[PDB]
């Protein structure tokens, strides 16, 4: 019944400011300070700042004084931070949490908005069938591969002969470089699977409203 | 104010296994500390409070000890949902700083990597482009290296390269690694390389291919 709501994601410019938000419901808005945490990917969190929503009393972080702006507003039970100048060291999962008198510590926090920054605009990836080396299959087994490179932003869904094929796959985190995000995703079976039988890569990528089936023919 | 240093960065345990996580602070906080866990791609979730205090509603199997500068959660018993980071916490005073965490990761038997390596598809050469891509799948433990060559000798720009979590099946772990060129500079060179470097394998698996 304690909820704190946060946008789940958003994808802002360099040099522009952001405004993130986070709604809180399930108690009395006034009687609890929110706090913000910023994680990057694969590392720590780190406490930003907070705020007494009515009075809107706030502390810092030092390291983010002038980065943070922190806000409520009490009519709409909602908490406010503004992240100004951004740089892609901005470019992290940011938290708001409730602190407890009690508890001494935070005892609710929200989902998490994972906030991207760059240039790029929507882009559908351009998807390759990865088939072996025309060497030879005398192992027992063999491993394919589909390669989804050039799009934005995140996320795509893979999946394997429309997801009949769901073992012995490993589909990577997406890698933004050079503002594209490239992902690839291996398929192992037994040798007298493949290329008996057919085997196709699906990529979906919402963002651009498109899917894209890939079969993987030897070389 | 006050720095957390918290211990062990990571470790390798086992369903049954007793751990302990220790969080040290620059001065006496007077039980002043958090503990919470944090699931992969999930939000922290408090465990802990005042040092010694459970939350509502988490497992006996949670302890929390310490006074004065030095604090610890201790797992009794672990349980297989309790995999992933631990993080301390202090509230003496502003800013309310974290320890740097401490990941906890399923032990399981060595595995050398199946090294796999693709030429660019003629898909991609027909729009100008020459990704080369090896695949290192299902090693233990977690670290590897790979490196790459083109005519044997090593490259390293045009290199992207990505790693899975732990696999929920078998806890091994993989990693993709490209290799993006010109078609240019792709159909100039003859022999493509991928080279894998792990516990298993300090002399590097190495796959190949001519153009």
């Amino acid at each position: 019944q304690v909820q704190l709501q946060q946008p789940g994601a958003e994808v802002v410019k360099p040099g522009a400011s952001v405004r993130l938000s986070c709604k809180a419901s399930g108690y009395s808005f006034t009687s609890n300070w929110i706090n913000w945490v910023k994680q990057r990917p694969g590392q720590g969190l780190e406490w930003i700042g907070n705020i007494s929503p009515g009075g809107s009393n706030t502390n810092h972080n030092e390291k983010f004084k002038s980065k943070a702006t922190l806000t409520a507003d009490t009519s709409s039970s909602t908490a406010y931070m503004q992240l100004s100048s951004l740089t892609s060291d901005d470019s992290a999962v940011y938290y708001c949490a409730r602190y407890d008198g009690d508890y001494g510590s935070f005892d609710y926090w929200g989902q998490g908005t994972t906030l991207t920054v760059s240039s790029a605009k929507t882009t559908a990836p351009s998807v390759y069938p990865l088939a072996p080396v025309c060497g030879d299959t005398t192992g027992s087994s063999v491993t394919l591969g589909c390669l989804v490179k050039g799009y934005f932003p995140e996320p795509v869904t893979l999946t394997w002969n429309s997801g009949s094929l769901s073992s012995g796959v490993h589909t990577f985190p997406a890698v933004l470089q050079s503002d594209l995000y490239t992902l690839s995703s291996s398929v192992t079976v037994t040798s007298s699977t493949w290329p008996s039988e057919s085997i196709t890569c699906n990529v979906a990528h919402p963002a651009s409203s498109t899917k894209v089936d890939k079969k993987i023919e030897p070389r | 104010d006050v720095q957390m240093t918290q211990s062990p960065a990571s470790l390798s345990v086992s369903v049954g296994e007793t751990v302990t996580i220790t969080c040290r602070a620059s001065e006496n906080i007077y039980r002043n500390l958090a503990w919470y866990q944090q699931k992969q791609g999930k939000s922290p979730q408090l465990l802990v409070y005042a040092a010694t205090n459970l939350a509502a509603g988490v497992p006996s199997r949670f302890s929390g000890s310490g006074s004065g500068t030095q604090y610890s959660l201790k797992i009794n018993s672990l349980q297989s949902e309790d995999f992933g980071s631990y993080y301390c916490q202090h509230f003496w005073n502003i800013p309310f700083t974290f320890g740097s965490g401490t990941k906890l990761e399923i032990k399981r038997a060595d595995a050398a990597p199946t090294v796999s390596i693709f030429p660019p598809s003629s898909e991609q050469l027909t729009s100008g482009g020459a990704s080369v891509v090896c695949f290192l799948n299902n090693f233990y433990p977690k670290d590897i290296n790979v490196k790459w060559k083109i005519d044997g000798s090593e490259r390293q720009n045009g290199v992207l390269n990505s790693w899975t979590d732990q696999d929920s099946k078998d806890s091994t772990y993989s990693m993709s690694s490209t290799l993006t060129l010109t078609k240019d500079e792709y159909e100039r060179h003859n022999s493509y390389t991928c080279e894998a470097t792990h516990k298993t394998s300090t002399s590097p698996i190495v796959k190949s291919f001519n153009r």
